[PDB]
RNA sequence: UUGAGUCUCGUAGAGGGGGGUAGAAUUCCAGGUGUAGCGGUGAAAUGCGUAGAGAUCUGGAGGAAUACCGGUGGCGAAGGCGGCCCCCUGGACGAAGACUGACGCUCAGGUGCGAAAGCGUGGGGAGCAAACAGGAUUAGAUACCCUGGUAGUCCACGCCGUAAACGAUGUCGACUUGGAGGUUGUGCCGGCGUGGCUUCCGGAGCUAACGCGUUAAGUCGACCGCCUGGGGAGUACGG
């Protein structure tokens, strides 16, 4: 039936998607600012960030180089963003912190 | 060429009552812009009919 | 494309009689060119492929 | 209810899906059936097979009028233009005019832009 | 166009005979005649620019026609000037 | 300047059609009118309907006359709420020979 | 009088401006019939529909564009120009003459015309659709795809003055083997000629080559425009 449409209205509830941002262990300031710019987005936006580092060969080497980007992330999201995930280990040569809407 | 002259335009029209190609029909060009002009005002006067 | 069933005929012959009268007035294929815009260079281009082709094929149908 | 002897067949054929309607010779419907509320759904809807499940329907719809004769009025350049017409002769109506109804702008308006794919 | 008439007038007066239709006298009168005839045209139709074209050709050929009869002969200049009422 | 005015008037309306063929011919032939030709076609089938009528009363007459009567010609058939439809054509002679 | 013009008669043409009008189609509105889907995609969803959609039929309203004909067909200086009809109007071409008597060619500066977008003012607004809104896709998707949708697209008047505004080939004149077509005149007796415009191939010649090749990019003459390594830059500064 026209039912449907009661769905059509609950379906005016809402939703959040994760969205992923991946960042790399030497990105530079400019396409930092763009990737930031996205996450701020995103999250005002009512949505995650699984934001992911991904060493490539003997990058994995220098981790704690990467660990330095998520903490900028970290301290920049700060007023906008809470910190459900960090990652400590480098499971594959990945690095995951997922951070969700204040 | 001449709009009142309906039988001869008949020969140049299909069916569903469209203009027939000169490479068709073999008309000359001269002829085939007079025709067309001729079927055209056929159509106005509802003498021919434009399409079914 | 209007086929009337003449006296005592079959449908299967009826049938090829309309899908060759709506074949040759031309539907399927004057839809098809209105479904979406052609703006008259295009238009243009294709006309002049055609007769390009057109015309080169009567060039290989002579000198052969 | 009321009994008609003559009917006529309107296939809305579009390119997604066929529309099957019988109605009276003065385009009153009597039923119409769909090859989307035939259980086809999506790009199933655009098979010459779903039309003609949706003829079946179409007929059983108007069984009760009691029609022998249709004429039909295929319209669209849609899969489901023949498949219909052969279903139709199938649940034994006799077709009489089978006809190309099609409407075409002597031009009209700008259609959509191409798309890009 | 002018008539055959109009045309057959001017030709009658400007000209020496009714045969000689060549002197600079009749085809001056007579790109005079159109230009000032088109001078009602191009009032109402002001966009008719593919017009107007062929009206400052025959501007440009009476300039050039009256100049070669300047040079030529000043006389007849003159008296055809008035004539036809032209400045220059 | 020799024209061909055909003209088709309301089916129903062939009756008025003897008084207004003789207004536009008093009129034409007032100033210089040459009615070359004049053809009461008749209530003829029409290829399709115009305001809902299948038939209608075709007239053709090939004249030469002033080009401003004709223009005042047509302003008649425009205000004559019967006469459905005209074409006034212009001929470059005079068309005396009979149109099937 | 051979260049350049004028006149006589005729021919073809979407050449231009104005007005009227026809049929088809989309949308919308009002009804009738009818009943649960419609629409859309790669797959979906947004969207639309029981306040009755889509479909079908009748009538009405409005705007924009003119299927077929339609053609390496035509016309125009170029930009461009396509229903039909009338009015006003520009050019081209052919046939014979008659007429003027070098009146010519080119043209810095100048003047005008000049697709589309855009701008100003006032109208109009069906369809389409930058922006934008929502739905998807994706690593992301400020896109391509889907549903909507504003400017605009249309009209008047004024402005803008640019495009791969291209034949990437300035204009005018003369000369120099051929072949096959198209389109439009015309003479003579389908044939035999002879003009205009135009498509394709190719000879000499030319060209770096590609190619061009009597519509030259060949052989010459007149005049104009323009170039002088790439980027910086068609930018800065000044007018
Ligand atoms: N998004 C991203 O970052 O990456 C994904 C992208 O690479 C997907 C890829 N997309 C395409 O080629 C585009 N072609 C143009 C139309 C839109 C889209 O289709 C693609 O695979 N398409 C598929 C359909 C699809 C999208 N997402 C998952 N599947 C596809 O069928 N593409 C067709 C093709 O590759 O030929 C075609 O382009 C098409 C048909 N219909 C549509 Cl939509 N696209
Ligand atoms: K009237
Ligand atoms: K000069
Ligand atoms: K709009
Ligand atoms: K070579
Ligand atoms: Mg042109
Ligand atoms: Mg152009
Ligand atoms: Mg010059
Ligand atoms: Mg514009
Ligand atoms: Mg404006
Ligand atoms: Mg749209
Ligand atoms: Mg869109
Ligand atoms: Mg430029
Ligand atoms: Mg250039
Ligand atoms: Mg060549
Ligand atoms: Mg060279
Ligand atoms: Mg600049």
């Amino acid at each position: 039936e026209k039912s449907k449409s009661s769905k059509e209205q609950k379906k005016k509830q809402k939703v959040i998607q994760v969205k992923e941002i991946k960042f790399r262990p030497g990105t530079d300031e400019g396409d930092y600012q763009v990737k930031l710019r996205s996450l701020i987005r995103f999250l005002e936006e009512g949505d995650k960030a699984k934001i992911t580092l991904r060493f490539r060969g003997r990058e994995m080497a220098h981790q704690q180089i990467g660990m330095e980007v998520l903490n900028r992330v970290k301290d920049d999201l700060q007023e906008l963003a809470v910190v459900e995930s960090f990652p400590t280990k480098i499971e594959g040569r990945q690095m995951i912190m997922v951070l969700a809407p204040k | 060429i001449d709009y009142k002259d309906i039988a001869t335009l008949k020969n140049y029209i299909t069916e569903s009552g469209k203009i027939v190609p000169s490479r068709i029909t073999g008309t000359r060009a001269k002829y085939q812009r007079q025709l067309a002009r001729a079927i055209k005002r056929a159509r106005y006067l509802s003498l021919l009919p434009y399409t079914d | 494309p209007v086929i009337k069933v003449r006296e005592n005929e079959p449908f299967d012959v009826a049938l090829r009689r309309f899908k060759r009268s709506c074949e040759k007035a031309g539907v399927l294929a004057e839809v098809r060119r209105r479904e979406f815009y052609e703006k008259p260079t295009t238009e243009r281009k294709r006309a002049k492929a055609s007769a390009v082709k057109r015309h080169a094929k009567k060039l290989a149908r002579e000198n052969a | 209810r009321k009994q008609v002897s003559d009917g006529v067949a309107h296939i809305h054929a579009s390119f997604n899906n066929t529309i099957v309607t019988i109605t009276d010779r003065q385009g009153n419907a009597l039923g119409w059936a769909t090859a989307g509320g035939s259980g086809f759904r999506g790009s199933r809807k655009s098979t010459p097979f779903a039309a003609q499940v949706a003829a079946e329907r179409c007929a059983d719809a108007v069984k009760e009028y009691g029609i022998k004769n249709l004429e039909v009025m295929v319209k669209g350049p849609g899969p489901g233009r023949e498949s219909t017409i052969r279903a139709l002769n199938a649940a034994g109506f006799r077709i009489t005019n089978i006809t190309d109804v099609t409407p075409i702008p002597h031009x009209g308006c700008r259609p959509p832009k191409k798309r890009r794919v | 166009s002018l008539s055959t008439e109009a045309t057959a007038k001017i030709v009658s007066e400007f000209g020496r005979d009714a045969n000689d239709t060549g002197s600079t006298e009749v085809q001056v009168a007579l790109l005079t005649a159109q230009i000032n005839h088109l001078q009602g045209h191009f009032a109402e139709h002001k966009k008719d620019h593919h017009s107007r074209r062929g009206l400052l050709r025959m501007v440009s050929q009476r300039r050039k026609l009256l100049d070669y009869l300047k040079r030529k002969d000043v006389a007849r200049y003159t008296q055809l000037i008035e004539r036809l009422g032209l400045r220059r | 300047r020799h024209y061909e005015i055909v003209f088709m008037v309301h089916p129903d309306q062939s009756e008025q059609v003897p008084g207004m063929i003789e207004r536009y011919t008093a009129a034409i032939t007032g100033a210089e009118g040459k009615i070359h030709r004049l053809e009461d076609w008749g209530r003829r089938q029409l290829a399709y309907p115009i305001n809902k009528l299948h038939k209608a009363h075709y007239v053709l007459m090939n004249v030469e006359a002033p080009q401003e009567v004709i223009d005042e010609l047509e302003t008649t058939f425009r205000f004559n709420d019967a006469v459905i439809r005209s074409m006034v054509m212009r001929t470059k002679h005079a068309v005396t020979e009979a149109s099937p």
